[PDB]
């Protein structure tokens, strides 16, 4: 093992998370949005087992997107604000970028 | 064109995506609560009842939103599978 909450651990954990969170909630939002075009054409049951299933799921896509920003901030309060921090060798490379 | 409410090229492959799209949450979350355990510590400790609420909330509207994308797949899949075949051939009626 190499830590436990270690910032450098947790951001390491959680750089990766935003990623599953935001791609979630991409996939969601994918859906939700899809789903527009589903809702928009049926010929009924489809319709409203479809349109249903599109509350449902919708409203828990916010409850989903709650969780995920939560739980991804989670962190942020976790005390995981400094790891990429890497920007020492960033003010170089800037002087020669540009012309 | 005359209205994008709707694109027949669109909630033809919207179904498609909308498999895609479960699959994405379903191994998404997966992937996620990888990093809930993992995260667990941010929460202070694994063994805390905090990232325990957050375990349980994770799962929660997770299984919420995977079930919700499921039976929407399932009855939005059927677009260009069943809805497309022909009326009640549609999975309300096919098993």
């Amino acid at each position: 093992a190499e830590m436990k909450t270690d910032a450098a651990t947790l951001a390491q954990e959680a750089g990766n998370f935003e990623r599953i969170s935001g791609d979630l909630k991409t996939q969601i939002d994918q859906v939700e949005s899809t789903a527009g075009s589903l809702q928009g054409q049926w010929r009924g049951a489809a319709g409203t087992a479809a349109q249903a299933a599109v509350v449902r799921f919708q409203e828990a896509a916010n409850k989903q997107k709650q969780e995920l920003d939560e739980i991804s901030t989670n962190i942020r309060q976790a005390g995981v604000q400094y790891s990429r921090a890497d920007e020492e060798q960033q003010q170089a490379l800037s002087s020669q970028m540009g012309f | 064109m005359t209205e994008q409410q709707w694109n027949f090229a669109g909630i033809e492959a919207a179904a498609s995506a909308i498999q895609g799209n479960v699959t994405s949450i379903h191994s998404l979350l997966d992937e996620g609560k990888q990093s809930l355990t993992k995260l667990a510590a941010a929460w202070g400790g694994s063994g805390s009842e905090a990232y325990q609420g957050v375990q349980q909330k994770w799962d929660a509207t997770a299984t919420e939103l995977n079930n919700a994308l499921q039976n929407l797949a399932r009855t939005i899949s059927e677009a260009g599978q069943a809805m497309a075949s022909t009326e009640g051939n549609v999975t309300g009626m096919f098993a």
